[PDB]
């Protein structure tokens, strides 16, 4: 029945308890062991003798290089940065330390402190402290900088496509663009010299800097050089990478069928080339429930975000931003999920995890706050309006009037005036004031969000016309103006009926909002012939809609890469 | 509901 | 202490219940409604369920029996099938038989109907069959006199067995059912106790070298009898 | 059928083949040219073991074979705090 | 079952015996390894000498004292066996330097 | 002694290693002390101070398996129509030797190549033979053994042997592949 | 032939998680007040997420919330025993 | 009791007899049937049922837990006198039992 | 409050 | 834990040692058990009692039943009342003896 405990294993037990006798001599073991011993220091919750011993770079760039077991050690630097030790701003500062100690020494040396740097930044932005890991990539890339050959026009490339990735996933897209001109300006010299370096992985991460921007046509287009840029000797991280932020910008670009395969095979290299329980598994689970919710698929997209949060809850401890954007998500595809069945218990508490998280390890200024804020006060709204009492529900829209305001004033200083996200932030705050009986300024929100979303996205767009619906469906019931509701549930139904094929969940609700505004005129003929068209679409809806489980779905995709990469570039 | 689901 | 004592009377109630001896139905009833009144239900429901399961029993066996009559093709079992149905948190038989058994082809047709009957009959509920509280008669027909007699599932396994051959080797009746040989020791014995199976090895002592054969001077005063 | 193994002290160990094929490496080193047939048993030679951690290892050996999938509470193998460093690498080594 | 090993200066013979096995299978098992009958080497034990039909249980040598994880040793002669390579001795830190 | 990670240059090393396996790999008689010499020493390769230099190790075996399996396949090439049997036993002998190769980089094989992309050292033989042996002599190889196969049937049956030290050479190669364990068995000879 | 066989809940774990009775055994609300009255109803309830409680547990818990007590997910019922 | 909403009323409620019942398997689990712990949980949820309105199950609850405390305790005792008080208050307040 | 205190 | 290891290693000593570690016990486990970490207490009072279990005199046995009344404290605050029975039916075997 009990298997006895393995000697390497009671040697582990060993030196660790008798720890503080052989804690200088544990640094001399070989890394595996060195590993395990720093294992067992968190496994006995000896989470105090670990966060000194993982906060030197003599010891941790001495454990980073376990490859095999890693996913372990993402769960020990999560639990010191949880328990209180700040590990990630102390490693930073002791390769700026390093780092600064180098850059007069020998050259040959200097590239020794930049393969420790690698894996370091690489580790540290894989765990989600990108505000710490950007002063280590930063160093790195100084110290490659100093001097100009050949191999350090390398290291400064790598450097710079590593370095944007920090900078715009911690929303400094500002930053990003610099960081991106420098890297532009590094890739001319090294092709001045005849030497060409593949640039997909920068293009993709431009790709992801511009979507965040909300820059949808330069976005594509630097999608289709990055798809361009793709070669067989990639390494299979960054041709995940790549294919993701290809998909999750042609979503939004209302291309759903290249977006499709695309994301299908990203979901399919990720698995087998990293394992169903990797963090950029996780991160391509997530950019994937992205397009099944922006393809009507929301059901299925819950069951895709459910199965990466609980990627990045077994790898990523408790209190990360890795966990907190997985928790965003999933609170907001549940949102959209139980959005008629009024089931939000579960999307308000993936809501306040994520706020609870975000609060905690990020600064009050930050936009990732600001996307999360959303979120759970588009929820308070829709348990608000539920609610039966007067106090109850004036408080929960008091409380997403300042989560609303909030996050509105975060993306007017970060993004601007005139940008889409800004255009969304402003529909939901008309939606909430619809809500909160102030039809007014409500319908000035809305005019504002469309004015905006159509300066951009033009009138061909879906984002435009969920806002569109959104305004006529406040004209409707509270500011019985029916002449502009009907033309604009007009153009909802027509650019719903042109991209979401005839079963489109908002379809339902316009509708409803047409037989509605119908009965209010008097004319009863038409209010039979649209719930003759509300039958239809149910009826179509039934026959359409399908529950398959989009994992087995892509278990076995019959598409190599070449084949995906060939067919996006034959469309284009 | 009256009004659409969020954006 | 009390609770000692349920747990004393649980293993005999299993053993009276399961066998089939009992005085009377209605006086096992009143032992156990005696005993509810006099510690609590709580005390007794585990023996309730016991009773209950044998009068659901001989409602669910003729579920069954219309089950299997009402089929779109001809089903016969070609055996007297009888089966109750015993709640797996109730009983205290449920002493694991881990080690694997191979049910011989014969009887393979009628366990399998029943599964599909108790799968669509009842949602869930997984059917564990406890092969050592089952017996069967076994037409023994292989010598003149068409002898019968009571014997277990592990005992219709070998038994069976002899049927097409008269000889069976103990090499491959301890693979037919593929477990462990220390309890066919004490198997095969009862059969050997009875002299229904020859000692065909010239060892004294049974080991997996010990090849049986079948037992044509076996005499039984009885027509019929139990093998115990 | 036994093996005998060498410490880098010259210490001499003799435990049994089945004992001894706990270690993964031990296996390894009974694999190729170890064996020899039975003139003087199987023989293994470290020039790197010390001889306590060496004893040690044999008594995990001996711990592991008695002990493999018992029934009873298994006790804990006595790795004292001054060998524990030594035993450690040396069991990383042997793979016990 | 007691667990010991045998060692003459050199050696180390890892065994299983049980308390029946008292002298004499022990002395068989050193035979199939190096021969040496017991004509010419006896075992031994903390300076003291061991009967050949003695039971090992009775002379505090029985099997609470004789584990696998430490197992008890017997001497042999054909004593002076040699130490087993004393370990480095680790600082006490409690201890004032 | 010394089991902690020490520092040594790799080229006496790699050396004594190189002429370690070419007494290894054609079943030469190795002596003991050679053999745990290399056991004891492919460890401290393994945790070589400051930087683990099992990289390199691993790089310049797989370059020496490459060389030897082409010397190999030259030898090969240099006969003419007695290839069979010449290339049974040295298939033979290169499957004993892949084997102790195994046998051999114990610790290589536990913490590094599982750490690490890249492949088992028992199996890096044997996927260098069948990409440099097997690939190039496809058809070379089983040019008579698919003749002799109906001449079994009609009025040659050829040697047990021979014929049947070579239909499991495909098996072995594949061992490593999930996707093909015997595909390959299948797809170049039946 | 006569035969036993022991039917049981084809659950994996032996542990209503609600109400920390075995699946088996009745509920802690069947065993309260229903024990000396009426209790044979007591049957279990599945999930998508396959995590089966007993019937009058689960039912009893979804009066306040709406997931799954082991993994916080949407409950959603797929089999009834 | 205090609050005057229905659906609060109603959840709390609930919230309540979860806590009691959870409370009641720990300690007859631990304890078993026949125990003063136990034969208290069960006079709580009597109470609570009370509040619940259920009045034919608080009143079971009620005769079980009295008839423990009973057995045990003897026929006089504080927490007994508790016990019949709470079902005098049943009683003569909702079931109408005089 | 209708009832004595709980138990 | 550290407590535990210690003692198992120190159990094969001498009569000082034995005190020491048991007294180090008492102290550990009197400030656990003071602290609330009921659960954390048994592992060194049950380490003291095996302590007090390998030898015969009169102060183990008193120390024995030491431990056995401060091992019934530690297991009523953690509510482990199935194991407290067994306690004092050991503490009472030794006061018997
Ligand atoms: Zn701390
Ligand atoms: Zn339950
Ligand atoms: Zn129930
Ligand atoms: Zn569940």
């Amino acid at each position: 029945e009990w298997i006895p405990e393995t000697l390497y294993n009671t040697a582990i037990s060993a030196v660790v308890d008798n720890y503080i006798r052989s804690r200088r001599d544990i640094r001399s073991l070989p890394e595996n062991i060195q590993f395990d011993v720093y294992y067992k220091l968190y496994q006995q919750g000896r989470l105090c003798q670990l966060g000194s011993e993982f906060c030197e770079l003599e010891v941790f760039a001495k454990v980073l290089r376990a490859l095999d077991k890693r996913h372990l050690l993402h769960h020990c630097f999560q639990a010191l940065m949880d328990h209180g030790v700040k590990v990630a701003s102390v490693l930073a500062y002791s390769f700026s330390r390093r780092c600064s100690y180098i850059a007069e020494s020998d050259a040959a040396v200097k590239e020794k402190a930049i393969q420790v740097g690698f894996v370091l930044g690489g580790f540290l932005s894989d765990a989600g402290w990108y505000s710490d890991a950007e002063k280590v990539f930063l160093s790195c890339l100084q110290l490659c900088t100093l001097h100009d050959e050949m191999l350090h026009w390398f290291r400064a490339v790598e450097c710079c496509v590593r370095l944007l990735h920090v900078r715009n996933g911690n929303c400094k897209y500002h930053l990003g663009e610099e960081t991106f001109k420098l890297a532009q300006t590094y890739m001319d010299k090294l092709s001045k010299h005849g030497q060409q370096a593949n640039k997909a992985a920068l293009y993709g991460e431009l790709c992801a800097l511009l979507f965040a921007k909300s820059h949808y046509d330069e976005a594509y287009k630097w999608c289709i050089e990055a798809m361009k840029e793709i070669t067989a000797g990639l390494p299979v991280k960054v041709v995940v990478d790549v294919l993701r932020q290809a998909s999750k910008a042609c979503v939004v670009k209302r291309e759903f069928k290249k977006a499709e395969q695309l994301i299908k095979h990203a979901v399919y290299l990720a698995r087998d080339h990293f394992g169903s329980k990797h963090p950029k598994y996780s991160d391509t689970l997530l950019d994937y429930g992205f397009y099944l919710l922006n393809v009507d698929n929301i059901c299925q997209s819950v069951a895709i975000y459910q199965a990466a949060l609980d990627i990045r809850q077994s790898v990523f401890g408790g209190k990360n931003i890795h966990v907190a954007t997985a928790h965003e998500d999933l609170a907001y595809s549940s949102y959209v999920h139980q959005y008629s069945s009024g089931k939000f218990d579960n999307a308000l508490f993936h809501a306040e995890r994520a706020i609870g998280i975000i609060t905690h390890i990020l600064p009050e200024d930050h936009l990732l706050l600001a996307s999360s804020k959303r979120v759970k006060a588009l929820i308070l709204e829709e348990i608000a309006i539920d609610c039966h009492n007067k106090e109850t529900e004036q408080r929960l829209l008091q409380e997403a009037h300042d989560l609303h305001l909030s996050s509105l004033q975060l993306a007017k200083k970060a993004f601007g005036e005139f940008n889409v996200q800004t255009a969304k932030h402003y529909g939901n705050l008309g939606r909430l004031y619809q809500s909160m009986r102030k039809f007014k300024e409500a319908e000035e929100m809305h005019i504002k969000a469309i004015q905006i979303k159509e300066q951009l996205l033009g009138q061909e767009d879906y984002e435009v016309a969920l806002s569109v619906g959104h305004l006529a469906s406040l004209y409707n019931y509270d500011m019985n103006q029916y002449e502009n509701a009907e033309k604009l549930y007009l153009r909802s139904i027509a650019i719903g009926k042109k991209l979401f094929g005839e079963g489109y969940s908002g379809l339902e609700y316009d509708y409803r909002g047409l037989i509605k505004l119908y009965n209010s005129i008097g004319n009863y003929e038409k209010v039979f012939e649209y719930h003759n068209v509300l039958s239809n679409w149910n009826r179509l809806r039934d026959r359409q809609y399908s529950v398959t489980d989009a994992l087995e779905d892509v278990s076995t995709s019959p598409q190599s890469t070449e084949e995906v990469v060939q067919s996006f570039l034959i469309s284009q | 509901q009256k009004r659409a689901s969020g954006q | 202490d009390k609770d000692v004592f349920q747990k004393f009377y649980a293993r005999m109630l299993a053993k009276r219940l399961i066998h089939g001896l009992s005085m009377s139905m209605d006086s096992e009833e009143a032992m156990i409604n005696k005993l509810k009144q006099a510690c609590g239900y709580e005390f007794t429901s585990k023996l309730h369920r016991m009773y209950t399961d044998m009068s659901v029993s001989a409602d669910l066996n003729n579920k069954f029996n219309n089950f299997i009559k009402n089929q779109d093709t001809v089903i016969d079992l070609g055996i007297s099938f009888q089966i109750y149905v015993l709640q797996a948190g109730a009983w205290p038989l449920t002493q694991a038989p881990s080690s694997t058994f191979a049910i011989p082809q014969e009887l393979e047709k009628s366990v399998q109907m029943f599964e599909l009957f108790y799968s669509q009959h009842f949602s869930g509920r997984k059917l564990t069959w406890l092969h050592y509280l089952c017996t069967g008669e076994v037409k023994m027909n292989y010598l003149g006199k068409p002898y019968v007699a009571m014997v277990t599932t592990y005992q219709m396994a070998v038994l069976l067995a002899f049927n097409n051959s008269e000889t069976v080797s103990y090499k491959e009746l301890q693979d037919s059912t593929q477990m462990n040989e220390k309890e066919l020791t004490k198997t095969i014995k009862s059969l050997l106790d009875v002299k229904m199976i020859n000692h065909d090895s010239e060892k004294e002592d049974i080991d997996a070298e010990s090849s049986f054969s079948l037992n044509m001077n076996f005499s039984s005063k009885r027509t019929k009898f139990k093998i115990t | 059928m036994y093996v005998k193994l060498i410490s880098s002290d010259g210490h001499e160990f003799i435990v049994k083949r089945e004992h001894a094929l706990t270690s993964g490496t031990i296996k390894a080193m009974l694999s190729g040219p170890g064996q020899f047939a039975e003139n003087e048993t199987n023989e293994v030679n470290f020039r790197e073991i010390p001889s306590h951690v060496l004893s040690k290892v044999c008594m995990y050996f001996t711990y592991k074979v008695r002990y493999t999938n018992s029934s009873t509470e298994i006790p804990e193998f006595p790795i004292a705090p001054e060998i524990a460093l030594e035993l450690l690498m040396a069991a990383n080594f042997l793979d016990c | 079952d007691v667990f010991l090993m045998i060692r003459r200066h050199k050696t180390t013979i890892f065994t299983d015996a049980k308390e029946s096995s008292t002298v004499f299978e022990l002395k068989r098992i050193v035979e199939g390894i190096l021969k040496r009958p017991p004509d010419e080497q006896r075992l031994y034990k903390d300076d003291q000498l061991l009967d050949d039909g003695k039971t090992l249980g009775e002379c505090g040598f029985t099997s609470q004292t004789a584990r696998p994880q430490a197992p008890a040793t017997v001497g042999l002669a054909f004593l002076c066996i040699e130490p087993f390579s004393s370990p480095p001795e680790l600082p006490d830190v409690m201890k004032p330097q | 002694t010394s089991l902690k990670p020490r520092v040594v240059d790799f080229d006496e090393t790699w050396n004594k290693l190189l002429t370690t396996i070419k007494a290894v790999v054609m079943l030469e008689y190795v002596e003991r002390a050679t053999w745990n010499d290399r056991f004891s020493d492919i460890y401290a390769l393994c945790v070589a101070y400051p930087e683990p230099l099992g990289e390199r190790l691993y790089t310049e075996t797989k370059i020496f398996l490459e060389n030897h399996v082409r010397h190999l396949h030259k030898r090969v090439l240099e006969s003419e129509e007695q290839v069979l049997v010449m290339y049974h036993r040295y298939w033979e002998e290169y499957s004993k030797g892949a084997d102790y190769m195994d046998c051999l980089y114990r610790y290589l094989n536990t913490q590094f190549i599982k750490k690490n992309p890249l492949m088992e050292i028992g199996e890096l033989a044997l996927d260098m033979w069948r990409k440099l042996m097997v690939e190039p002599l496809q058809a070379i190889l089983i040019r008579m053994l698919l003749r002799e196969i109906k001449n079994d049937r009609g009025g040659e049956d050829p040697n047990q042997k021979v014929i049947h030290g070579v239909i499991n050479s495909f098996v072995h190669v594949e061992q490593y592949k999930k996707k093909f364990p015997l595909k390959f068995y299948q797809e170049i000879f039946e | 032939w006569n035969a036993v066989a022991l039917w049981a809940w084809d659950i994996v774990v032996d542990n209503c998680a609600i109400c920390r009775n075995h699946i088996m055994d009745l509920c802690i609300e069947c065993q309260a007040n229903q024990a000396s009255a009426t209790s044979e109803e007591c049957t279990v309830a599945w999930g998508v997420c396959n995590h089966a409680f007993h019937f009058h547990c689960i039912s009893r818990w979804l009066k306040t919330r709406q997931v799954c007590p082991l993994d916080n997910r949407e409950w959603e019922f797929q089999k009834y025993g």
